[PDB]
This record gives C-alpha cells, structure tokens and sequence, in this order.
C-alpha cells in the first residue's frame, strides 16, 4: 500500500521561505513523479510544478522544488508569499498503475478598518402570512470582526428556538457579511408586540426593533 | 524432601527458579499421633501461617477438618466434612460440640457399613459460601492389613485464598513416615475470606456388637495416625523438569551443605570454598513505613489554574507536605506528552522525592516536542532548557475552549532572540534590545535591532502547529534530605529484634531493627558506614533512629569434598575465634583464618588438597 | 503470577453479535488500577487495538470502529468480556486480551489467541478414516500409518496417538481447503514394519467446536 | 489521523546489525512514548522495547531502541542476528483516547541437507465403502526443499479433478512434511484399475501405486 503524508496545515509569515513536504508510506519517491497542484476554494485545482520539476505557463517562479529520495519525501519551496497563495496544496503520484494523492496541506497566508456594524431587519410581509408561515431576517454587513452573538428578543423574552445563523463571509470591499433567520408561525408573529435583533459586536450592541404593522 | 507444592501457576521447564513462600522446613521435628485400638487423640493445633497434614489411611478413617477462629457459634468458620455421601463444604457460625466425630454402625447380620452418628455442630444461624460436590459411593471397610494409602495435604491461608494441594501415593510403612520426594498440586481455591488460627481434626467413628455398652464408651477406634506439620516461610530451590512435576527440592535453612546449592543454584556442589551466609533466619512478615501526612497534593491546581503565565517568565510552584497521589495524573487520558526520563510513571507511586516543582507555560504545538533534555531550537535554547539528567516530565494538553479567542491572543511572549545559550533551570526576564551589527543599541528599535520577546499569534481556526498547549513541567528532586513529599502508600506497624525485610521511605531492604543510642542530624535522613550500606533510618511515621542489624554478618565457609564423593562438610567461621554459629558440632578447631568446625585436625602435614588460609590445608580420608 | 485466557466461540455469522469473554485468574481486576484491554490482529497483517477498560466504567474505544464495540467488567467473575455488533468478514482476526501497567504504557500480560471466523456454515462433525497400511504402505524397513481428518470445519482436530504415548515420528499435516467449503488434515507416524499386526495404533480425534470424540483403530489391509 | 508506517519486510544476514524504523503519520513521536513487541507465528505477541530503551525480564542485551523526534521516527536495532529472531515486529504508541500500531515488520534471516522423497499411499479402506465416499491420500515427507509438484496417476489418465495438497512445513528433524488428497466416488474407485501419486522431488519421481483389493 503506497499513501502520500503531508502536514494538515502549515502557516508562515509573509516574506520569508516555507517548505511543504509529501512523504510516501511505503514505496520510494524517486520513482514515477509527483505533481504539485494548488487547489484555490470553490474552484478546481491547478498544476503547480509536474514532472518534479517543471513549471507550466502561468505559474511564477517561487514554486520551486527537490525530491530527496534517501528522505523518502518531496518538497515545494515557496519564497515571497503573498495572499494570492492561500489555497489547499496537494501530491501526486502514480504507483501500482494507482494514481495516490495526499490528504492536502492548507497553506495560510499571515491596516483594516473598524467598520461600523449596520443591522437590517425585515418584518414578514403579507406574501408569507397566507402561506401560514413568517420569517425574521437579520441582517448584519460592513463588519471587520465576526458578527456571530445573535440575540432574538422579543418583547417578553428572548427567542431561541428557530433561530439560524450565517457564518461571517468575505465581502467585496474588504469586509464580512452575515445573516440570521427566525422561522415563526403566524400566530407567534402577530401575537407579540415587538420584534427586536440584538447583535453584539466588540462589546457595543447594535439593535432595530420592528412591529407587526 | 516433604511438603513441597508449585508455589506458582507459571510453567518452567528446566529453569531453577527461587522461591520464597510457606515451604515446609528439612528434617522437621514434626509432631506425631497415634490413634490404636489395642488412643483417639484430637487436639486443638496452632495454625500459625500453615499445616502441613501427612497421614496414612487403610479404612477411610479421616474425613475432614473444623476450620476457625473460635469455634463457639462466634466467629466466621469454615466446614469440611467427607461423608459416604456427598462432599459438604460451608462457611457458617457452626457451634462445633467438644469433640466431633463421625459415627459409622456395623451390623451382625449384614456385613454392610453406614454412618448413622452425625455429632459435628449443634446449629448453624448465618451462611455466607456452600459447595456441594458430586454424590459418590464409598465401601468404608476395615482391613487387617498394614497401611497402603497415604495422603498429603497443605493448607494456606492468605488474603483469604484458601488453597488446598493434595495428593496420592501408595505406601507400604507401618508406621514411620516413608521417606523420598513427593509433587503436589492444586485442586481448588476457596475464597473463604476469614481468618483461621486453630483447628481440629475430626476422623470417624465405628461401632458394632464388639463393643458393648453406651453411645459414649461402647465404640473402637480404627487403626489410622496422623502428623502436623508447620509451614515456616524460607527460600528454597525446586527443580522444575519437562513435564512441569517438581522431583526434588534444595533447602536453604537447614545446613549448610543446603545453602552451598541455594547460592550456586545448582543441585550438585563440586569441590571449593563457598561463602553463603552466617547464621540467617528467613524473613516472615513485611513491614513498609512511610509519613503519614494523609493531605493531597495541590497539583489540581496547577492543572486547572484561571489563567497561565507566558514562557520567558514561567510560574513555579513548590509542592511539598502532601501525598502525592499519580493516579489522577497518568490516567487523565486528556494530556498529549508523557515523555519521563529516568523514573518511570508506574514507580511515581513508590518513591519518595525531597521536594516537587511544578512548571508552567503555554507553548505551540511545534515546539512541545523540543523541551526534551538534548535538543536545540528556539525554545530549548531561548527559552526553557531541562538538564541532560533531568527528572520528571512534562505535561501538555490542548487549550482551545480556554486561551483561544478571534482577533489573536497577543498576551505571551516568547523569546526570539539571546545573547547566549540558556542554563538548565534558569527563568530570563529581559527587555533590553538585541544587536547584530557593530552599530550602539542603547535603548533604540531601528535596524540590526530587535525586541527580544515576540508575541505569539493564537486564532480559534490557527493550524494544530501553532495551537496553544497548556504546558506543565514536573521534576523531583532526590537530595539528603527527609522526604517530605511520598506516594499514597500506607505504612504498616513497627516490629523490633527480628530479622524482617523493610520499606522505608522508598529505601528497600532486609535485615533486624535495633534500637539505635546515636544522636541523628535533623538535616540528614539515612546513615552510611563505611561500608556503604544502610545503617540508620529516620522512620518519620514515628521520627525514632533505628539501628538496621544485619541478618548475616559474619563470613562462614563451607569445606564441601563434592556432593556424590561424600556428604559430610565443615564449616569455617572467619569472624568467630574459638556461639553465633549454625551448629556445635564436634572437632572444633581454631586457626589463624578463624573457627573451623566439623573437620579433624591431625598433627601431619600432606600435600595442600583444599586450601583454606594462611597454611592450613584440610583434605577428606578414610 | 497473572495469566489472561480467553473464551467464546470462534464460529460468528456476519451481521450478528459477537460474544468473547477474557477471563483473568491470579490477580484481581478491581484493584491496582489496571487497565484491561482488547487487542485484534487479521492472518498475516499488523495488530488492531480494539478498545480499553478501567476498573471502573470508563471506556476509550478506537474512532474507527467505534459504535460497534461494548466493553464492560465484571468484579463479581473478575473478566472483562467485548461486544461487537455487525460483524463484516473482515472481521475474522486472531482477539487478544492484554492488561496494561499503565494508561500510554506497554501490553505487558497477553492472553493466548483465540481464534474467531466469520462463516455462515455452521459447525459439522468431523470423519475420521483409518488408513490401513499394506506391502505397497512400506518403503523400507519402516512402515507408516494414520488416521484421516475429512469433512470437518473450522478449527483443526488434536489428534494423538495412544493417548499421548507415541510422539516421535508423528507428523500432523496442517490442513488444507477442500473443492467446497470443507477442511481436512491428517496425522501420521513412522514405525517399524516388524510392529505392523503386534501393536494395535488407535488415533484419537477430538473436534473441540463440535464436541465429538471419536476413536479410531488402525489396522493392517486385508484383501477382500 | 495517527498511523504508524513501517517497512513491510526487512531481511539481514546473520552475524550484522539491523535497523527497524517506524515512523508516524501525522503527529509527532517524541510524546506518549513507543513500544515494540516481537510476535511469533502461532503465538500471542511478547514486549521486547518499552518507554524509550527499557527492557523487561527475558529479554536478551542485543535488542536496542534509540528515538528521532527530528526524523519523527522510532527505530529499533538488533545486532547478532538468530534463528528464534525470524518474527514479525511491531510499533505501538498512544494517541488520544486510542491505541496505535504498525503495519508490521517481518524480519527474515537465513546447513540443511538433501532428504530423499519417501512416498506413502492408502487406498480408501472398508470404512467408507458404507458412506459413500472415497478418499486417496498421498504422503511426502523428509524434503528438502519444499516444493514438490502431486500429479496424480491412474490406470488410463492422470486425475486433476479433486485433487488437493497440503503446502509444505517444517518437521520436528529439521525437514519438512506435504499430503494430497484425492476425493472420490466409490464407484469409480473400484472401476480404476489401479492409482499412483506421482510426486516430482528435486526432478526425480518417485511413483507408489495401490490398487482396489
Ligand atoms: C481539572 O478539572 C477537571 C474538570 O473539573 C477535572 O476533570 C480534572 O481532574 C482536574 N485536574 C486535576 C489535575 O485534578
């Protein structure tokens, strides 16, 4: 049985060398190849560096590379990181007539604003009252650090069943972006007064309250 | 040459292997008793720690025996009747009557045999273990003959295991106990869990028209006897063959040829001169003794601190006037290294350390493994250097519920940069600014000029490499000095003049507690003579010095002239000028070496044969 | 000292519930704070660590195959048994019981290893087929005879000669797959030829999973 | 995600040293220490290497372990190779709340004489004449080596349908000992004329025969 081992994540400094190594289990490395793919999220991966040690077209001169065959392991030299550079990585091989890959080394790359965390709220409107549901949506965007402590407060008590939140996502201007929704029936909508969302975010809580009208 | 059992349930196949259990002692003056008609003698015995039962049988006269503490309906005691019917085995409160038989009738019309008298305890109120063995049929004759059974028994009574070895063999004496070597083996254990110190034998009773008169005077006694015996506790050597039977055994306490094969552990003993022991009793009970401050160990503490300081300033923390009980250390199953060099985990319990110092910092995943003795990096060398003799070990978990918060927890700095490599044990707080080049850094951060101490970046989604471990470093100190930090071991009683192996603080040995006159620094804990060896002991369940007396002291040799060549030998005293020796004997005789005993002197002068110091020479003739 | 042996039967049907109990003699489980646990390992491949017990009723179980795997002790019998649930026939491995001296210490007391097959076949009565030896039996002056193992499954027959008495020249073959399913040995010894029709040979097979003893005389071939 | 990763099969000749690595997957292996068990075939395994390089009773002087937390291997050293050292070895570390082994190592090492094929038949006697079957066993022993070739022979063609043979093992006097057996119906027992093993031994043949009487 031959498998590829890579560490599960390794991180470094902006500016400054980083290794990446794939150690094969039992079989040697200085047979066949290995070839370096670099797979950015919600995308396919790319050739980095085939044939241990050829770049295609479109890949920069930083991703350099060595097989030490007496180690039993490969290896990928990044010099100069940069944000572009944070993606999952990966090892080829081929043994047995069995291409083998790697469990996938993620490589994380190490002056931004404080953004006020504007909150949007939403009412249910008539278009889901016939359809005997109601919904609350919480809206929270333009926030640097993550928005996640959601509190649904009523006007008696605060909400907690039904409540679902978004983890916070890169936004286009440098930012995150989050959400959350609270799934009512319309009888619990209408029945109490007021609605509010209460988020906290770095110590201060911003909260709109809004009323069945 | 009697007596001996497989003392183990492990197989050993041509291995001599030492033992030291309740062996029944060579040429024993063991007791004897006789029971003709022509003498029903049934006495109460001692049951010290064990009895070894030799009897003989010819008409099934021996069934059983009452097994006890007091035998009066008081305390637990356990019953062991064989009756033509089945085997009864029970544990009750029996009131056992004065003298318990078992009544056998014999009939005139019928030659038939039946037990019809069952006289062995009056009633029985609480029962605690019962064992029924499968029914048999048993003839229960009378012979005219000699004897031709013999039966062997041993009893044990340990921790509450009642072991019971038995065995058969055929024998054609009248009435001395037949000589050789016999094997026994194990053939149940009762767990009966109480304590016995006397016992009876109870054996059957025949009646029939040959003897007239009442219940109490018209019966006979059948022609069977029976020996006690006493297991005293010495070491001995078995020979353990291919087909796992013991056939012969070699003592250790009876003579001094024995103990010429006890050291050589071998069975046969060529010509030379030998140095077993002097004059040795075999230990009997074991005694440990440790300080009995019964408070526990403030390391849960340590463990579970609110908050940990950083890694060029490591908290310590001294641990002392406790127990410390390792068994919520080892076992949390939660820890990620228990790399301990030197002593191991399972002897923590055990030994006993002057003092305790507990480290501690928080360190990444990376550099958790470099804080072993030899090793080099950032850490190792900046940082936290363990000596290459180091004692104990660290103890690293993860932190991520606690110390791990969004945005980077900025609070520990860690070393960077020195000027020099860091010496074992030694805790660096320093802020000045480092240089590299030539240029002055007298307080300024430009080029070629850097902090010292660097943050650390610990993220809730970091890499497992860079998580923060909660790091805790544990090393013991052994210096002379009381121990005032032990296992959580107990401490038995304290016994005087005899000779009984001992425990104290951690130090092991055999030897006599003596009462000892000498005025003991408080500074030092144990006392060493010239010859290297320990001489006092501090005792500080009771802070009392006692004089540890040797069991052997003096040198003896033994003149041994071969084993098959002949049996008789002589013993040499060297510290005995001619008593503390193993016999008497005959023809002692003084030299310049010391005494010698058991060997003719004769005014002659042959040829050197045996050696034995300064010119004298002995040899075996007619 | 301590010694571990193992019990249950070694015939599972795959997706059932398997039942092995590691009984320990000579020690006590409850005290010194052992820690008990079970060991597997498939014919020819590396060892599995299945699942660790303590005295009390903390249990660590291997990710792998963990919610299959019930481990529990018993004080009162002093053993500490296993339940495996679905088993697959993969699972056919030799199971050991070993105690530890400590928690991330070593295995320092095996148990002897049990045998456990996964087959739907259920357990069958062995055969037992004398071989009477004949002129064409002899290549020399010794003679050779046996007893013929045929039709049994799955775990190998003991088969002595005389009870024991006879054990120079005695060659167990181990057995071999039959054309369906089945397993079969043999057991033989070397003799002189003069000892042939003077010295009655019975073979004793017993068959520990089916409970049968059969014994077998061997006798010289007669032509009929 | 901890496994440990050792060769499958070393081999070394006598009288030399040899050195066993095994080396973890993931995390590192200067903590939670190492074992190494030596496993005998048809045997429990035994404790050779414990903790860093202690040894137990039993065990002889030869047997030495060293460990690497740079190389993030455990490796194992004997010198003054045996006969009784030809077993598998195995590696054995703790993880959380988990026990780890090896694949394995089988260590091989390693006088014996040319032993002549003696040949032994049995027809199927009166036994199972009744219990309609019919078995012919063929017996080899003292060969060296083995591998032998059963072909079996009868009065008009050789018989391959049926035929099972036992792979050779290793006898108490130093040789090694083989059987086949050829099932059949009692009725073309009887209908052969006669049946011969047929048993090829370092080229030579040599060939008993029995026949239905
Ligand atoms: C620390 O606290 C936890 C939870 O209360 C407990 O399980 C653990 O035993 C404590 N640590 C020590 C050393 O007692």
């Amino acid at each position: 049985n031959f498998m590829l081992t890579q560490p599960h994540s390794v991180s470094e400094s902006p500016g400054k060398t980083v290794t990446i190594s794939c150690t094969g289990s039992s079989g040697s490395i200085a047979s066949n190849y290995v070839q370096w793919y670099q797979q950015r999220p919600g995308s396919a991966p790319t050739t980095v560096i085939y044939e241990d040690n050829q770049r295609p077209s479109g890949v920069p001169d930083r991703f350099s590379g060595s097989i030490d065959s007496s180690s039993n392991s490969a290896s990928l030299t990044i010099s100069g990181l940069k944000t572009e550079d944070e993606a999952d990585y990966y090892c080829q091989s081929y043994d047995s007539s069995n291409v083998v890959f790697g469990g996938g080394t993620k490589l994380t790359v190490l002056g931004q604003p404080k953004a006020a965390p504007s909150v949007t709220l939403f009412p249910p409107s008539s278009e889901e009252l016939q359809a005997n549901k109601a919904t609350l949506v919480c809206l929270i965007s333009d926030f640097y650090p993550g928005a996640v402590t959601v509190a649904w407060k009523a006007d008696s008590s605060p909400v907690k069943a039904g409540v679902e939140t978004t983890t916070p996502s890169k936004q286009s201007n440098n930012k995150y972006a989050a959400s959350s929704y609270l799934s009512l029936t319309p009888e619990q909508w209408k029945s109490h007064r007021s609605y509010s969302c209460q988020v906290t975010h770095e110590g201060s809580t911003v909260e709109k309250t809004v009323a069945p009208t | 040459t009697r007596g001996v059992y497989y003392p183990d349930k492990v197989f050993r196949s041509s291995v001599l292997h030492s033992t030291q259990d309740l062996f029944l002692p060579f040429f024993s003056n063991v007791t004897w008793f006789h029971a003709i008609h022509v003498r029903f003698d049934n006495p109460v015995l001692p049951f010290n720690d064990g009895v070894y039962f030799a009897s003989t049988e010819k008409s099934n006269i021996i069934r059983g025996w009452i097994f006890g503490t007091t035998l009066d309906s008081k305390t637990q005691s356990l019953l062991i009747v064989n009756n033509a019917t089945n085997v009864v085995i029970k544990v009750c409160e029996f009131q056992f009557c004065n003298d318990p038989f078992l009544g056998v009738y014999y009939h005139k019309n019928n030659k038939s045999w039946m037990e019809s008298e069952f006289r062995v305890y009056s009633s029985a109120n609480n029962c605690t273990f019962e064992y029924v063995s499968q029914p048999f049929l048993m003839d229960l004759e009378g012979k005219q003959g000699n004897f031709k059974n013999l039966r062997e028994f041993v009893f044990k009574n340990i921790d509450g295991y009642f072991k019971i070895y038995s065995k058969h063999t055929p024998i054609n004496l009248v009435r001395d106990l037949p000589q050789g070597f016999s094997a026994l083996e194990p053939l149940v254990d009762l767990p009966i869990g109480i304590n016995i110190t006397r016992f009876q034998t109870l054996l059957a009773l025949h009646r029939s028209y040959l003897t007239p008169g009442d219940s109490s005077s018209g019966w006979t006694a059948g022609a069977a006897a029976y020996y006690v015996g006493y297991l005293q506790p010495r070491t001995f050597l078995l020979k353990y063959n291919e087909n796992g039977t013991i056939t012969d055994a070699v003592d250790c306490a009876l003579d001094p040829l024995s103990e010429t094969k006890c050291t050589l552990k071998s069975f046969t003993v060529e010509k030379g001169i030998y140095q077993t022991s002097n004059f040795r009793v075999q230990p009997t009970e074991s005694i440990v003794r440790f300080p009995n401050i019964t408070n526990l160990c403030p390391f849960g503490e340590v463990f579970n601190a609110t908050r940990f300081a950083s890694v060029y300033a490591w908290n310590r923390k001294r641990i002392s006037n406790c127990v410390a009980d390792y068994s919520v250390l080892y076992n949390s199953a939660s820890f990620s290294t228990f790399k301990c060099y030197g002593v191991s985990p399972t002897k923590l319990n055990d030994l006993c350390f002057t003092n305790v110092y507990a480290d501690s910092f928080v360190i990444r995943g990376d550099e958790v493994r470099q804080i072993a003795p030899g090793q080099t990096g950032k850490i190792a060398d900046y940082n936290y250097k363990l000596p290459d003799d180091f004692t104990g070990c660290v103890i690293a978990w993860n932190s991520n519920n606690l110390d791990s918060k969004v945005g980077g927890n900025y609070n520990y700095l860690y070393r960077l940069f020195r000027k020099s490599n860091l010496k074992p044990f030694e805790r660096d707080i320093s802020t000045e600014i480092y240089q590299a080049g030539s240029t002055p850094c007298n307080g300024v951060e430009g080029f070629n000029c850097y902090f010292p101490l660097q943050s650390y970046g610990f993220q809730p989604t970091n890499g497992v490499g860079y998580q923060p471990y909660r790091v805790v470093v544990l090393s013991f100190e052994l210096l002379h000095a009381p121990a005032t930090v032990c296992g959580p071991k107990k401490s038995t009683n304290l016994v005087k003049n005899k000779c009984v192996n001992f425990n104290f603080n951690g130090l092991t040995g055999t030897g006599v507690l003596t009462e000892s006159n000498k005025k003991f620094l408080p500074f030092q804990q144990f006392g060493r003579d010239i010859a290297d060896t320990t001489d006092a002991v501090r005792d500080p369940q009771t802070l009392e010095i006692l004089d540890i007396t040797p069991c052997s002291f003096g040198g003896v040799s033994v003149i041994t002239p071969g084993t098959n060549t002949s049996n008789q030998v002589a013993v040499l005293y060297q510290d005995v000028n001619c008593w503390r020796v193993y016999s008497t004997g005959s023809n002692v005789f003084q030299t310049r070496a010391g005494c010698l005993i058991g060997a003719e002197h004769v005014n002659n002068s042959y040829e050197c044969d045996i050696p034995i110091g300064a010119g004298i020479c002995a040899s075996y003739q007619t | 000292q301590v010694q571990l042996q193992e019990s249950g039967p070694g015939l599972v049907k795959p997706s059932e519930t398997l039942s092995l109990t590691c009984t320990v003699s000579g020690g006590s489980v409850s005290s010194g704070g052992y820690f008990w646990s079970w060991i597997r390992q498939p014919p020819g491949k590396g060892l599995e660590w299945i699942g660790c017990i303590y005295y009390s009723g903390s249990t660590n179980y291997n990710p792998s195959l963990k919610s299959r795997v019930t481990i529990s002790v018993d004080t009162s019998k002093d053993q500490f048994s296993l339940k495996l649930s679905s088993v697959t026939a993969a699972d056919t491995a030799v199971y050991y019981c070993a105690r530890q001296l400590w928690l991330r210490g070593r295995f320092d007391y095996w148990g002897q290893g049990t045998l456990v097959t996964v087959s739907s076949a259920s357990t069958k009565g062995p055969s037992v087929f004398p071989l009477a030896p004949s002129s064409k039996s002899t290549s020399g002056g010794t003679a050779a005879l046996g007893c013929l193992v045929k039709d049994y499954f799955p775990e190998p027959v003991t088969v002595s000669w005389n009870s024991g008495a006879l054990t120079s020249g005695v060659h167990t073959f181990p057995a071999v797959l039959q054309s369906s399913g089945l397993y079969s040995l043999s057991s033989v010894v070397t003799v002189p030829s003069s000892s042939l029709g003077t010295q009655t040979y019975i073979c004793n097979v017993n068959h520990k999973p089916s409970n049968t003893k059969v014994d077998k005389k061997v006798e010289p071939k007669s032509c009929d």
